[PDB]
């Protein structure tokens, strides 16, 4: 009866799930397991410049703490 | 069109065809009505009413359906009778003439 | 150069599309089935004839109205400003004046048509 | 008298423009009749975008706070029991 | 990819020949649609997010009444495209020359004097080595018009109630 | 030969596709169109089977001819017919359309479609029922099922 | 100076040239209008941008707001014309000499 | 890192980071303060020497958390904030500032 | 890695209109009584493939009096603007993070109107004409308000960025906010996509198939697909706008399921409503959106500028 | 509910101003020494480039005021590779 | 007939957006602020014909600094003379100037 | 005839479903002249039976 057009939904919901987790999943895969750093701002892009140069491999996501100093 | 699926099945039940039954002849009717094709008949006839209350629950009231018949061809009751207008098309514009009450 | 990629790889799946529809399919074409459609008859009239607009004032005037809707985007923006009061009186003097515009055209018949 | 059947004959015929002009017209009026208006300036104020230069210290400073977190200055302690 | 806002340039100065040449105007609205996409572009990429897209959705507006108006008074029986007549065709093929001919003088040539002069490097040059902060700059000083330009807010709101009114009165025969 | 296997694979694919979405267009002429609105009705559901009543003659792919077909007329459905992107296929449905019916010895009456398009399917009944309509149509789909087109390429 | 600043230039003459040079309609001309006003945002949106002048980043707005109020002004003059000749063609523009 | 620690280093580091934005916003000249800039990285390097020698741990746990988040937000941190603080409070003496 | 991303947003957003055709066909039949495709596979499930390759088997049609170029390159715009109008949507992530997304989604959809009007000019038929001056009336009746009413809901917002929509519900749906605008914006919606009670552009009982009554084949296909991938997008913004969902920045699975859900539920309901009422009148649908919308619409625009100064609740810039 | 909400976003916000704050004295002083290292290597390399070049004095200021002006993209990065240039110039307004 | 009623009235109704050295929102300088402030400065109250040619100097910076022309023109030589002696392999560029060297902070 | 969409003229043509039923009724008795009734109204077919 009405059940029988869930199917369809269950299919288009997977199709529509996809991007997103991809998306999230592809983010977390370049950026070292974290969220993709935002740079809506001037501020947020030299910070990001400035972890790349801090990083010494070219790459912002990796991030040296206190172990770098001294 | 699923009650109008019903009715016709009254035509085929009583004549054998769906629509063209040819069953109205100059003298009466053709062959008698099946035993109970009445009763069926009156447990369509039950339930009918509501499929009629189904359609102006979705047209009658409906704002857009309104919009679209409102005010839409309008036809002066003078202009149908010269026109020769007939049944619907006269009592729609307020005369009152039925030839099943008139001349029945 | 990320918006650009995305568009250029819309762009070319469309157009790949349109490639494999017009190349794929067996082709049979003939001078009566390429005629324009007219409902089973043939046309009287080109179809490149004037064709008239009886809203023609309600578009010049979503003209102005689109202006305004262009002056109002930066509001977000402007409620960030030490000035609330000048902002909020410049903001409704917009939104009053169109406001006055869509009234003026209404009372004088200017959305109606025809 | 005159108003009341203007009103209801408007909301009657054309209810859709008699809420527009009540809620522009409480757009106009409210802000004016409010005590959280100046509140929304002071948080707009108090939002600090560009940093705050200091000044040289000639000694004759007395409210201006040079320091870290000394007392002297402006206080947000408003914000925050907002 | 150091030159992208010379390409987009071009592009635009291409498309102001196309809808200059003066073809059907259903043609020219398209003409008009790639130029403005492009300018669009182009100031994207020189920072203004927000005025590029609203010229884009302005225009993209705009060319929509353009192109009602085109199929309901500017309707030949036989539109006209840039390879439809030797005159439109002639102004499109001028215009495309004139444009290759001072793209080569001002690049193979570095510092080019035609009226102004120009010098032929990156336009990546010209940029500055600021930092905005946590500002949009151009979002700032565009949403200045409400606290700053109160005069510009108010004759901009008397000049579009007044065009209203103009329109409706030479629209009445 | 694996050629041949392949073209018959993608030859069952191809017509498996085309028999499965059959689109007929909105064309009904006389009282057999008022049993094509039944196949269309809740109890035989047309839409089931894939088969959707679309207008426009350009994207459609099945002509059924259903009711008398007049002089006045032959010409537009011909046209029509025409406009068709093939494959197109054409099914005769009622009497009227088949042969003339009732109207075969009427001077402005065609004496069947096949005097004007080929057609596939003849569907008797005046009017046939809404399931002889139905059967009709799913003889057509077994109709485009045995259809080797690329089977007979591959052998051409 | 830049050559974006040259591009831009020359599509502004470019179209002041087609608008100076009619075919037949009227319409075209006030595509190249609004070409010409395309092309002095563009430029005057580069020019602020360039040299950071932030209160000026309202000007092209202001532009762009009279620039459709010419071309709105140019649509209603274009349908006057048709409504009083049939077409839009610059040719019937010809009672009024010298 | 420096996001985590920022509120910290504002209060601690004060004194040598005012006098060369002062010098800076004075001379209008980055060569006539090459010293004074000097002397902020001297003192921010001793601002971290000491987190290392008494709150390494938690310092490290905290600004882990703030690296994930993509806008680097203080408010999905706060639990592993208080841990920071409480160390900082007791084994440094440095009190957070307060809003504005 | 950038390149797949775009593929695993473009292919299964094919794949979900595709099947949202054959979701569209069940519902209207088990709310008309009747069953959807439920031959062609199990429950249908096979039904777009098949017809996806008949489109695409079939002999596209290029007609006599059409101009060619503009007759192709219409169907692409569609499509093309159909599949961007997707890269700035925040599922919890976007795919391109823009500060003004929103008016990047509204100048695509500005754009897209124009595939519509070149397919209707340049088919070169009277009703196709007929269907491209129908959509010119049709964007000149909503884009207004539909402008308007973003603007003001955007108002709490503090920015045109779409991420930032998740926070600003992080503890309320928007729609318990503004559900007048929520309910002009829907209509809105239903409007700018040529859809239920506004499908006048394309008018299959008045103008047999309006704009793309010439188009064939693969093309139609093309012009199908950009039609229910606005609508899935649409039905997107508003589930982003309006209905918010909770986003734990550690399972982002949780968000992107219940976005999902509630974007299913929105489509769901257009396809309610598809089968629930009839046909406007474009002349009705303009003064509709040009009398009742459009006065409304500036006066909550009003309100929404005035409430949150007159509240000292003005939403965060950055 | 959107009123106490966006007080909040608004404090939140003002902690990152702040915290901003608090870190730029020390971005300001790395910005300017790096500014100035460039200059020096750019000086350096070109006095080698342009010594042949008659009458080519190397490092003459183009403005006759003997203040600080803030060097250009090019004047910065103008014989970088051409990957450092393209990401100094548009990599904020690229990167989404 | 410049009717100056904005310097009668008191109002200030455009001279706000006359130059970039004015008040801006959140003080953001313009790019050429001190060369604008030290051309106005110089060129003030004594006159339009005496500003052009003893106020030239400020003037001149203010051009350059605006448009950067001669600024491009050295950079342009400094370029074409690096690619013919890279041409004649006469130079070799340093590694910090070819990639190789981590920039600073 | 349509200026716009505006229906300035509105001439039906018929005669595309004249199938000449009056002409053959003349040469069928009464009894055979009944089904062709059927199919003058073949949406409401046993009114049309009962009236003739
Ligand atoms: S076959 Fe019979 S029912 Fe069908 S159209 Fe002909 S007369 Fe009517």
């Amino acid at each position: 009866m009405w059940f029988e057009i869930l199917p369809g939904i269950a299919v288009m919901a997977a199709c529509l799930f996809i991007p997103g987790m991809a998306t999230a999943h592809i983010h977390k895969f370049t950026n070292g397991g974290k969220e993709k750093r935002v740079a809506h701002f001037s501020y947020q892009w030299n910070l990001m410049e400035r972890d790349r140069c801090i990083s010494g491999v070219n790459r912002y996501h990796v991030t040296k703490g206190l172990e770098n100093i001294d | 069109f699923e009650e109008r699926e019903k009715m016709f099945e009254f035509y085929e039940r009583v004549s054998g065809a769906r629509m063209h039954a040819a069953y109205i002849r100059p003298g009466g009717v053709h062959q008698d009505l099946p035993l109970g094709l009445l009763d069926d008949i009156y447990e369509f006839s039950k339930n009918f009413s509501f499929r009629i209350d189904e359609l102006e629950e979705m047209l009658t009231n409906n704002r857009i359906w309104r919009n679209r018949t409102v005010d839409i061809g309008v036809v002066t009751a003078e202009d149908a009778l010269n026109y020769g207008f007939s049944g619907v098309m006269l009592r729609g514009s307020g005369i009152q003439w039925d030839l099943r009450k008139t001349q029945p | 150069m990320n918006i650009m990629l995305t568009l250029l790889t819309n762009v070319t799946l469309a157009s790949l599309l349109v490639l494999i529809a017009f190349w794929l399919p067996q082709l049979n074409a003939y001078s009566e089935k390429t005629s324009p459609y007219e409902c089973g008859f043939d046309p009287m009239g080109s179809a490149r004839l004037p064709f008239s607009m009886k809203f023609f004032l309600v578009a010049i005037t979503f003209l102005l109205f689109d202006l305004e809707i262009a002056l109002l985007l930066p509001l977000p923006w402007a409620s960030q400003t030490n000035n609330l009061k000048t902002m909020l009186t410049m903001a409704l003097f917009l939104l009053i004046l169109l406001a006055a515009s869509l009234a003026y055209e209404w009372t004088q018949k200017g959305l109606e048509w025809a | 008298g005159r108003i009341a059947s203007f009103l209801k004959n408007a909301w009657a015929k054309e209810p859709v423009l008699v809420a527009s002009f009540a809620i522009g017209g409480l757009a106009i009026i409210l802000p004016s009749l409010s005590p959280y208006t100046n509140y929304a300036i002071r948080i707009n104020r108090a939002t600090p975008y560009n940093y705050p230069v200091p000044l040289r210290d000639d000694g004759n400073m007395p409210d201006v706070p040079s320091h870290p977190q000394d007392p002297q200055g402006p206080s947000l302690e408003w914000l925050k029991n907002l | 990819t150091m030159y992208i806002a010379f390409i987009l340039s071009t592009i635009f100065v291409i498309g102001f020949v196309g809808f200059s040449s003066k073809p059907s105007p259903i043609y020219g609205g398209l003409g008009l649609i790639v130029s403005g996409g492009v300018g669009c572009g182009i100031v994207l990429n020189f920072g203004g997010s927000f005025l590029g897209l609203m010229v884009f959705l302005i225009y993209l507006g705009g060319m929509l009444v353009v192109f009602g108006y085109t199929t309901a008074m500017a309707t030949e029986m036989y539109p006209e495209v840039w390879v439809s007549n030797k005159t439109v065709f002639g102004a499109f093929v001028s215009g495309l020359m004139m444009e290759f001919c001072m793209v080569y003088y001002a690049l193979k040539e570095e510092e080019v004097e035609i009226i102004f002069k120009f010098n032929g490097l990156g336009d990546w040059v010209i940029y500055d080595t600021g930092d905005s902060g946590f500002f949009s700059e151009e979002a700032m000083g565009i949403a200045a018009l409400y606290s700053y330009g109160t005069w510009l807010v108010i004759v901009t709101g008397w000049s579009l109630l007044i065009g209203v009114v103009v329109i409706m009165e030479i629209t009445r025969g | 030969s694996r050629g041949e296997y392949v073209v018959a694979k993608l030859d069952d694919l191809v017509n498996w596709a085309r028999r499965s979405s059959l689109w007929p267009m909105t064309f009904g002429l006389a009282c057999c169109a008022v049993e094509m609105m039944h196949m269309a009705a809740p109890r035989y559901d047309m839409d089931r089977f894939g088969v959707v009543f679309r207008a426009s003659p350009r994207q459609s792919d099945v002509m059924i001819v259903a009711g008398t077909l007049t002089n006045k007329m032959a010409p537009a459905l011909r046209k029509v017919y025409d406009q068709m992107p093939e494959p197109r296929y054409v099914v005769s449905m009622g009497s009227c359309a088949n042969g003339g019916g009732y109207y075969h010895y009427s001077y402005s009456v065609v004496r069947g479609c096949d005097r004007i398009v080929p057609v596939d399917i003849y569907v008797p009944g005046c009017p046939p029922t809404a399931e002889a309509l139905l059967y009709g149509i799913l003889q057509l789909q077994r109709k485009i099922k045995r259809e080797k087109r690329l089977r007979i390429w591959y052998r051409r | 100076m830049p050559l974006v600043y040259m591009n831009i230039i020359m599509a502004f003459a470019i179209a002041l040239a087609g608008l100076l040079m009619y075919r037949s309609h009227l319409m075209s001309s006030l595509l190249c209008l609004e070409g010409m006003m395309l092309s002095l945002f563009i430029m005057s949106t580069l020019i602020i941008l360039n040299t950071h002048f932030t209160l000026a980043n309202m000007m092209p707005i202001i532009l762009l707001v009279f620039a459709a109020c010419e071309a709105a002004l140019g649509l209603s003059l274009l349908v006057m014309v048709s409504n009083t000749y049939g077409t839009d063609y610059v040719q019937n523009l010809n009672l009024l000499q010298c | 890192v420096l996001k985590a620690a920022a509120h910290h280093y504002g209060a601690q580091c004060d004194k040598p980071n005012k006098e060369f934005m002062l010098c800076r916003w004075e001379e209008k000249d980055p060569r006539r303060c090459l010293e004074e800039g000097k002397l902020v990285n001297q003192c921010a390097l001793d601002f971290f020497r000491q987190i290392k020698r008494h709150c390494a741990e938690p310092f490290t746990e905290y600004w882990t958390c703030i690296d994930y988040s993509g806008l680097q937000l203080f408010r999905h941190c706060r639990k592993q904030q208080a841990k920071f603080d409480e160390c900082v409070l007791d084994k440094l003496g440095w009190v957070r500032p307060d809003l504005g | 890695m950038f390149m797949i991303n775009i593929l695993s947003l473009i292919i299964p957003i094919l794949l979900a209109v595709a099947f949202l055709t054959l979701v569209e066909r069940k519902v209207l039949g088990y709310m008309q009584l009747r069953k959807g495709p439920n031959v062609v596979g199990p429950y249908g499930l096979l039904q777009p493939i098949a017809d996806a390759l008949k489109l695409f088997t079939k002999e596209p049609l290029r007609p006599a009096t059409s101009s060619i170029s503009m007759f192709i390159i219409a169907p692409i715009l569609a499509l093309s603007l159909a599949l961007t109008m997707w890269v700035p949507l925040p599922m919890p992530y976007p795919l391109i993070n823009m500060n003004l997304g929103v008016l990047f989604m509204l100048a695509m959809s500005s754009l897209a109107v124009y595939s519509i009007l070149w397919s209707g000019w340049a088919s070169n038929s009277k009703y196709a004409l007929i269907g491209a001056l129908r959509a010119v009336a049709q964007t000149i009746s909503y884009e207004v308000t539909l402008a308007i009413i973003l603007l003001s809901v955007l108002l709490m917002n503090g920015s045109y960025t779409l991420s930032t929509l998740i926070t600003t519900q992080e503890h309320i749906w928007m729609i318990f906010t503004s559900w007048p605008l929520a309910m002009m914006w829907f209509i809105s919606t239903l409007a700018e996509t040529n859809r239920a009670p506004f499908d006048l552009t394309e008018g299959e009982s008045e103008l047999v198939s309006g704009f793309n009554v010439e188009y064939a084949a693969g093309p139609f296909a093309m012009f199908f697909m950009a039609e229910y991938a606005n609508i899935i997008m649409m039905n997107a913004f508003t589930a982003i706008l309006f209905l918010g969902a909770s986003h734990d920045p550690h399972t982002p699975e949780l968000y992107t399921i219940n976005f999902v859900l509630k974007t299913l539920a929105l489509t769901i309901t257009f396809l309610w409503i598809r089968a629930s009422y009839p046909r406007f009148r474009y002349d009705q649908l303009m003064h509709l959106l040009w009398k009742s919308f459009l006065p409304l619409t500036l006066a909550l625009c009003m309100w929404h500028i005035s409430l949150p100064i007159m509240t000292a609740s003005i939403p965060p810039q950055s | 509910s959107m009123m106490k909400w966006n007080r909040e976003r608004r404090r939140l916000q003002i902690e990152d101003f702040e915290a901003r704050i608090a870190l730029m004295p020390l971005f300001q002083a790395e910005k300017d020494r790096r500014v100035l290292q460039m200059l020096r290597e750019n000086l350096e390399e070109e006095a080698i480039i342009m010594k042949d070049v008659p009458d080519w004095k190397v490092g003459e200021s183009v403005f006759h005021t003997t203040r600080w002006v803030t060097p250009m993209m090019g004047e910065l990065y103008g014989l970088r590779t051409n990957e450092e240039i393209l990401s100094a110039t548009y990599g904020f307004i690229w990167y989404t | 007939p410049f009717f100056d009623v904005q310097k009668r009235l008191g109002l200030d109704l455009d001279r706000w957006m006359t130059i970039q050295s004015a008040e801006q929102p959140h003080k953001i300088p313009g790019r050429c602020h001190a060369f604008e402030k030290e051309w106005i400065e110089c060129a003030h109250g004594i006159g339009g014909i005496r500003a052009e040619k003893e106020c030239k100097i400020e003037f001149d910076d203010f051009v350059e600094c605006l448009l950067r022309q001669k600024t491009m023109k050295r950079l342009s030589a400094i370029k074409r003379q690096r690619d013919k002696l890279i041409k004649e392999g006469k130079y070799t560029p340093p590694p910090h100037h070819l990639g190789k060297e981590d920039p600073r902070p | 005839e349509l200026s716009g969409e505006m229906v300035r003229k509105c001439d039906p043509h018929i005669g595309l479903l004249h199938r000449g039923t009056e002409k053959l009724i003349e040469y069928k008795t009464y009894l055979q002249a009944l089904p062709y009734f059927d199919r003058l109204d073949y949406v409401s077919m046993m009114c049309n039976e009962q009236a003739y």
